[PDB]
């Protein structure tokens, strides 16, 4: 049942304070302990971009909504797979490093493969040079 | 992060080396000002093109401070930036001294107040100089605007030139603690030096404030910050 | 709308503060002109970069007037803009006075006609100065053109510089009611001041007209777009 | 087509009006040159921004000639352009005379050779001046290149400035028949005037040649020209 | 490849012709420096616009060398480039001599050290001059950066201007072997000429190194791209 | 049979010289009589962009290939209708003025409707504000 322990400790790492929520305030504390001092307002913007309640309080299950469903819409696992297919030009379950650079260069940012390579083999499980579904969730849930 | 620190170090050495170097001599101000104003301006525009994409080309403690209170950099980077800028300046001033003939060395273009200008007036001048300067930096660095910006390196540089065209007669135009510091610590002369830290710093603070924040029209300051969580999560 | 009003207010204060400040002193004109022409030009280019995306950076009643008769702003914004610009200028001139040593203050760079220049000739000069100026503003602000514009802030600023390089010998180059007003109301001297409102205003009006009441093409433009369409077929 | 003709007319009037106006007086050359070089350069950069998208901002017979032998305009447009530019210049020179005090009028900045410069040497100088100038115009106007061009108006203007920074000491730098003509026909002095038509024209021809053609990556010179058939077919 | 060689040849002739030509005469340095600094800078900015898209506009052996050790061109192109640049310079200097009146010719603006500047100090100066110069070239030519660069031709040109604003008092600012060579071989004077090959070459080497052997960011740059990817998700 | 007379005189207007070809040389003559003097080379480039022979000699039928088939590929009337459908976002036989501006602005040229309006109501038969098939051929074959 190993995913049920990984999705425990990959939240416990940020909820040292026990109340069962990741709040905007602790998004401030972690950055403050790391020797920053953010603006507080743009902690709400980046979270309500996904937050199902609109609330700024990302409870035990809603943190897993934020990493595996990525919308305010209950079961967006299939919307992650169609958001893969907006980036793909085939839909084979796998976003190539080349397909990621295709869609990024389609916005006119004329950039390089070498600064997408530093963010696929940060967590690549199968080594292949594309990005599968469970790899994409774990590449936002390193533990 | 360390490449950027090196950028700030070399850019500050070059900035001070060329700025101070081109300021050696005298005049009443006439073509002297135009020339020194342009030298600093072009030194900055040059360096902002050279390392602006690598570290943001602050090459100025006051500018870095501006970005700190503006919440665009960490307290850690800021201090490292200022450290690099201070040592960078001193080195440039040093290397400048080593290759420049005495008699021409003078006081190494030490920022100085005009006899008829009180230190209080001089501090207000330094504040306005740095204020329009920082305001130009924030506005031109702002990703949320213009496709008709042209070179932001030149804009910033010409802003610095403007600061000199006006300020040199009053305070020799510091607009940069590091640039004032370098000549100071090497000539063992800190008379009125407080003006050259306080003015720029306050001016830089007012500019950052006057402009801020990265809301309205938001968006990319939220996106350029969610990956600062994902690289820390 | 109120952010833009604040933009126009601060930009006018800065514009006048730095423009007037850099104009303090004398000369026959030689390097004096070059320096003052550049100061104003760079002050504008700086401010247009700083707040051009926020209010259009008019910092000039005549420029705002130009945009009014050009039907690009409401009668309400225009007046608020001019109000902000007039108070903005006065403040900058004020703050300038407060930090500048007397003897150097002179008449705070009050726009003045040359003895051998009649007020009628001076008004025609001010008209041409503002006309090429406004024409450059309209053309460069025009969204319907160029991807090779570079910085429109610099273009506009250099247009202002050009106006000074030519005009200073004649009228000290006003090209901006607010900039002429500020020195005027603080030195209690409105001799020939009419020139500095009438010339820019008429010039601004002629520029706005000359550009948009040229009226527009059409046919060669269309052929150059059917060209890019068959450049894709 | 007639809007462009008006553009060339007004731009030439402004160009000559401001260029000549800023040239009135003397000097040995020192800051005089810098100032006049910048005035012309900025007058052009300003006008190229103002009407470059409307007529290509030739404001120069030699430049238009360059574009003719370069096969980028019709024999009809060229002549109309030059007609507009010649009358445009004369008018600007005229209006300049009318608003300028005598004594300062001099010879209205008539292009003149330096005593120690033969007319043959002066013609070669004028050729090189116009050659680098036209070469910069062709290269920067060329649609087949750069996204790092910045403002082509400034590039062209600074090219003109360069021509003056070098040429004024030799020939006062004509680089433009129309600009030389205007002062000539109004002061009834055509001494050495041949230099100011021949040099630029030959230089313009050599630049167009040296660069040319819109071969061999071709492509928008072909699609911009299939529509000139479709508007005639 | 041969078009580019011709580009480097003509650009070097023009560069030297206009740079040297505008340097003829004297002064203490005041407006002389400003004028010569601008002439070279604008000559380069002009030529980089003119042939930068055709050959990269090196017009400088030291710059070409920089690109060689930077592994951006073949050993074959480099040598052909330098050959073209050396003959190009000599020709421009030649044509300059032929059209310039004696007495004004002087030593054809031969790069020269200041009496109080040792050849060792002068070589370090030339190194820093060329170093910031090359660094600006590499950074601005770098395809991997900025959409806010504006004109890289102007950036590079203003970098050259900066080098002169500072360096002329020390070494007349060479920053270019070919530009120093031309005056040298035509006046049969190679006193201290070693400075003008060694400084730029070493400076060019250090700049190429400092920039590409810094080596590159990486991780903040990557997080700035994942930021634009979630800026789209 | 009115199209067989229109496609006679809409060629006769350019073949005053009887030999049954539109050549690059007469593309020079018409422009020379209209007081121009082109380069001669880029008469070949604009024609070989369509020319079926590659030949620079656009005979009586090949001129009608150049205006109604627009490729080097014998019966490209259906390729004109799929080249309409590359510009459309529906395929209704009609390219809107809005659809023309959509595909032009997709290359980043940020232009206006008012300078496309002048190249639809230069020949618009039905007045509607889109462009049909026979209108597109006649809008390159005015007579
Ligand atoms: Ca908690
Ligand atoms: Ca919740
Ligand atoms: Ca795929
Ligand atoms: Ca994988
Ligand atoms: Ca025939
Ligand atoms: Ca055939
Ligand atoms: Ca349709
Ligand atoms: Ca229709």
């Amino acid at each position: 049942e190993e995913q049920i322990a990984e999705f425990k400790e990959a939240f416990s790492l940020f909820d040292k304070d026990g109340d069962g929520t990741i709040t905007t305030k602790e998004l401030g504390t972690v950055m403050r302990s790391l020797g920053q001092n953010p603006t507080e307002a743009e902690l709400q913007d980046m979270i309500n971009e996904v937050d199902a309640d609109g609330n700024g309080t990302i409870d035990f299950p809603e943190f897993l909504t934020m990493m595996a469903r990525k919308m305010k819409d209950t079961d967006s696992e299939e919307e992650i797979r169609e958001a893969f297919r907006v980036f793909d030009k085939d839909g084979n379950g796998y976003i190539s490093a080349a397909e990621l650079r295709h869609v990024m260069t389609n916005l006119g940012e004329k950039l390089t493969d070498e600064e997408v390579d530093e963010m696929i083999r940060e967590a690549d499980i199968d080594g292949d040079g594309q990005v599968n579904y469970e790899e994409f969730v774990q590449m936002m849930t390193a533990k | 992060f360390w490449r950027a620190i090196c950028a700030e170090f070399f850019a500050s050495l070059f900035y001070v080396f060329f700025g101070l170097g081109a300021s050696l001599r005298w005049a009443p101000g006439p073509l002297h000002v135009l020339q020194v104003a342009l030298a600093f301006g072009l030194a900055l525009a040059t360096l902002v093109q050279a390392v602006g994409h690598i570290s943001g080309a602050h090459v100025n403690p006051a500018v870095t401070f501006a970005f700190l209170v503006g919440s665009q950099m960490s307290l850690l980077r800021a201090i490292c930036y200022m450290v690099a800028q201070l040592l960078g300046a001193v080195a440039g001033a040093a290397v400048l001294y080593s290759v420049t003939p005495p008699a021409v060395r003078g006081n190494l273009a030490l920022n100085t107040l005009h006899p008829g200008v009180s230190v209080g007036q001089a501090t207000i001048v330094e504040i306005f100089l740095t204020l329009q300067f920082v305001l130009c930096i924030f506005a031109t660095y702002d990703e949320r605007r213009n496709g008709r910006l042209g070179s932001v390196a030149l804009a910033v540089g010409f802003s610095l030139t403007l600061g000199h065209l006006f300020g040199m007669y009053y305070t020799g135009a510091g607009m940069n603690p590091a640039r004032s510091f370098a000549p100071a610590i090497l000539t063992r002369n800190f008379t009125n030096h407080w003006v050259y830290w306080v003015g720029p710093v306050i001016g830089a603070g007012l500019g950052s404030l006057l402009y801020d924040f990265l809301l309205f029209p938001r968006l990319k300051s939220v996106s350029e910050r969610l990956s600062i969580l994902k690289g820390s999560r």
